[PDB]
């Protein structure tokens, strides 16, 4: 399969924006989707929706069958163990979420701390702000390197054996960096604490073992992995979901309902209350199936290719900084001097580049490094050297077009 | 190009701005655009009815700063909730819509051109949305 | 008004064969099929304007944002709610009812303070209340019900007291088929210093809803119940609630400023939205709604309430047939054979293309109060017809007398 | 059509069932089918290594009470062992599999026709999941 085949799979890709050719480099914001997830969905709506479970007709059995072997393609997909370890969520923030309240506000008391980084998405953020606020314990923050790394020194002297909890994103958004998940899982495990990991920008990019990786939580977004909007997983080890209480309560996660109180059904359906995101989550399954069909290993490798190329072009020209380390995802953070990333939004629009500006939901992130908003391009699959070259070129035009004012 | 709606005035606001500053004894709202990026901090010391002086602080792109500049002089002096309804008429101008044209309206006008660029239509809005919750109780 | 044969002709998987007969789908009480306009709305998101959405700058992402922010407002039309400001948009009817036990319910319950429920109630409507009372040492009270499974607004203002703070109810039963008088149990709850949440799962899809003349101080609903996409849905409530209203998850969208241990919210809506939201879902839920208000929710209803009659009227000519609720209802029938247990009824009529529910129907207590172990139940939707209703009648008489000659 | 799901051992079987009753200083689970209507309560009491009697107390559907008739006759004197190596032949014969025709089934084989109903498949399993949660 080559980069013209994978591109000719996503239909969005092949339109024009302001009379060029679109340039969609802002995969980290979100993932386009190829034909075979679009008619994933098309098939369910058209053929078999109806609800799952509990159901005794015919096309209930088909629906029921898409969503429980989707799941099974998840867990298969990150290598968790068992399918009770496999939970639907709408998202990464809800999985993140339900971590925080029902295993977080469970095991804080005050003396406890919860151990995060400085490079944290918002949604691996307040969550524990609210938890340690709740529950009286203290939040710390990893320190990082000049260059925007983790330090596996700076994590043993932020973590001590009160630590119960570290989170951290197993790739930065902003900066590209592939943290060390296991030697942290393993410091982390060494002071009595559990890990929980922000997988959000990994998953789309590179092979996930859990079982390697010996994460105790891990939250993925279906829609950054060229998935349908409005899904997501949260993974725990089966025996830390045993015990932790459900996040939310009603039909279909039930065993027995009487008008006191309630029995819950057995993992994962403990965590999976009313109607599920039938449709959705077959579709991630469908998503799944052409990654691994096209190959993570592929993928990750021909993003690197993309961002060493980009890194390259970057600093021979003048008057970027981009930051971050030299190993890194598919994404570059950057800024052009006195021109405010909006504005070189815009006019890469202009020229039918899509790429994000500003905070990238990294507010303290923004704040270490000393900038009120950064401009961001990032690349997928679908992506050329070609497109590289014109972003760079719309990056000079950029200049030279706030230079004639 | 079509980017030459980046109006000439405009560009001198974001250069140097009018009201940059604090301002004490007075209502201090503050701002994000949902946008992120653009940052103000909008105070206005008021005389009952009127804003005897209105500044603002921030950081972020052209637009949001001109249009905060070009509001905050525009707004220096400003009269009843006739300010409110010079919100709705920038609100209206940024739609397209055209509006009850001259309630004297100093200056701005050029960000009709972010009529076009709807992306942009949050950023010249920050500082008047700044404003729409200064008034508000 | 309404031509059921130019309805029924845009919903694709009504037209296809189930065990060599034709597919009558009799289970929209459990979920509603779609007609092209949805189907396709969805595939001109993914293969057209597919982007992230608010924080964005380019082309795509205004034409995405747009696109969610307009289905806001159709909601808010929808269902008449004076401002964009109370319509959030949620993963269901289970989620919205779990925000307000989260956010409302566990923060203005104290000892002696009861939450009033019915014993018609979806589980969705009753273990998150469970739960709430059992974390604050609040009350779980009962309106009882009539012979015909009915409530009596006498019972209402004798089980609602001064102590009680929320009332939580159906606005139409799922298994009884009861249009519940929630004006006035709102009226009543108002009197007696309470909040009113109504369940408006299966009422939105069948009937016009007017929460400002309602005046109800919350209401959920379900998106794949009203044509709508899966995986999403609404939560309603009053400004002046949900500005002192804490979030329910915390993430990314739904905050203003963020410190390294503290963060403020944004404004509502959005203060209730955390993480890239069900982008896709919502601008499915708005065609559904342009959907539905073109054919007429007034003329739907109209439809069902003669459908209703008819299947009523059909079914006291079937001896040995038990269907449980009163006169009045909306368009379901829930029912029972002697002799015939329903497990083997939905097979039998499945065998011939009938698609039914069979079980608790997710309302435990309500069968209790019922003395039943299982029920059967075909619900009708506006492209049900008299036709489909003379088929399941046949097959109920068919299940009959194949298991008693 | 339909008589190729409801087969007359079946039938007999949810007419007149086999081991009604809960009985004794024993090994007692009970179950339930998801779809709320199929409650079994299984009965064993096991000598050393066989189960030297299995009881069942229930009401549901016709396929669960005579899937439980069947099941608890058809371990009467049989080892663990065995009886879990019948469970997985049953599990087998209500997916599309081949399964090991070694090893006696009796009735049991009747309920072939529910691997063409499989919203009754938990129907018929309810009473062997039972079974592998009693040990
Ligand atoms: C009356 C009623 N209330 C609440 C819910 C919960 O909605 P979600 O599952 O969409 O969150 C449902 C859904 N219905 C299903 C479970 C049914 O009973 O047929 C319902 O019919
Ligand atoms: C590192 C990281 N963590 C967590 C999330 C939350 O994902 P959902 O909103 O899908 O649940 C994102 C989303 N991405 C966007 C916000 C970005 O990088 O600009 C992310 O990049
Ligand atoms: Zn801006
Ligand atoms: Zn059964």
């Amino acid at each position: 399969m080559n980069i013209t085949d994978i591109r000719e799979q996503f239909p969005i890709l092949h339109q024009q924006v302001n009379g060029h050719d679109l340039v969609y480099l802002d995969s980290a914001a979100t993932s386009q989707k190829p034909r075979a997830v679009i008619e994933t969905l098309d098939k369910y709506y058209n053929q078999y929706n109806s609800n799952v479970h509990r159901g005794v007709h015919t096309l209930g059995t088909r629906a029921t069958d898409g969503y429980e072997g989707a799941r099974e393609k998840v867990r298969k997909f990150i290598n968790a163990k068992s399918m009770a370890e496999i939970i639907f969520t709408k998202g990464t923030t809800t999985s993140l979420n339900m971590v925080a309240l029902s295993y977080a506000r469970a095991n804080l008391k005050p003396g406890d701390e919860v151990v995060i980084t400085y490079m944290e998405h918002h949604a691996n953020i307040i969550p524990w702000q609210q938890a340690v606020k709740a529950t009286g314990a203290t939040l710390k923050y990893i320190p990082l390197q000049e260059d925007g790394t983790i330090s596996l020194e700076d994590v043993r002297e932020t973590v001590t054996s009160n630590t119960k909890i570290v989170a951290v994103s197993h790739v930065s958004n902003v900066l590209g960096t592939v943290n060390p998940i296991k030697e942290m899982a393993k410091i982390a495990h060494d002071n009595g604490a559990v890990i929980v990991v922000d997988g959000a920008q990994s998953t789309p990019h590179m092979k996930i073992d859990v079982q390697d990786l010996d994460c105790d939580f891990f939250a993925l977004s279906s829609h950054k992995m060229c998935g349908p909007t409005g899904v997501g997983v949260l993974y725990g080890k089966k025996a830390l979901l045993e015990n932790m209480e459900p996040a939310e309560f009603g039909g279909e996660m039930i065993d027995f309902v009487g008008l006191y109180e309630s029995t819950w059904k057995e993992l994962p359906w403990k965590f999976e209350a009313g109607t599920p995101i039938i449709a959705g989550a077959i579709g991630l399954g469908a998503a799944i199936d052409f990654l691994e069909e096209i190959g993570l290993d592929e993928i990750s490798r021909h993003e690197h290719k993309l961002a060493a190329y980009a890194l390259e072009r970057f600093r021979q020209l003048d008057g970027v900084t981009v930051y971050g380390p030299e190993e890194r995802a598919g994404l570059v953070t950057f800024n052009l001097d006195d021109v405010h990333p909006h504005d070189v939004a815009t006019v890469l629009d202009a020229e039918g580049i899509a790429v994000r500006a500003g905070h990238h939901c990294a507010q303290p992130l923004m704040k270490w490094l000393d900038v009120t908003a950064t401009a961001r391009a990032s690349f997928y699959l679908y992506n050329t050297e070609e497109e590289i070259d014109k972003l760079v070129e719309a990056l000079q035009k950029t200049k030279e077009y706030f230079t004639n004012v | 190009n079509l980017d030459t709606l980046y109006r000439q005035v405009i560009m001198d606001h974001y250069k140097n701005p009018r009201n940059k500053g604090v301002l004490n004894d007075s209502i201090v709202v503050d701002m994000n655009n949902p946008t992120c990026g653009d940052r103000i901090r909008l105070t206005m010391k008021l005389d009952g009815d009127i804003v005897e002086d209105a500044k603002f602080e921030g950081e972020g792109c052209s637009i949001s700063m001109a249009s905060a500049s070009m509001m905050t002089q525009a707004i220096k002096g400003k009269d009843i909730e006739t300010a409110l309804s010079m919100s709705k008429i920038f609100s209206d101008m940024m739609q397209g819509k055209e509006y009850d044209d001259s309630i004297d309206l100093g200056d701005i006008e050029a960000l009709q051109g972010v009529s076009k660029f709807p992306a942009r239509i949050k950023c010249a809005t920050l500082s008047w949305k700044a404003l729409e919750k200064g008034v508000a109780k």
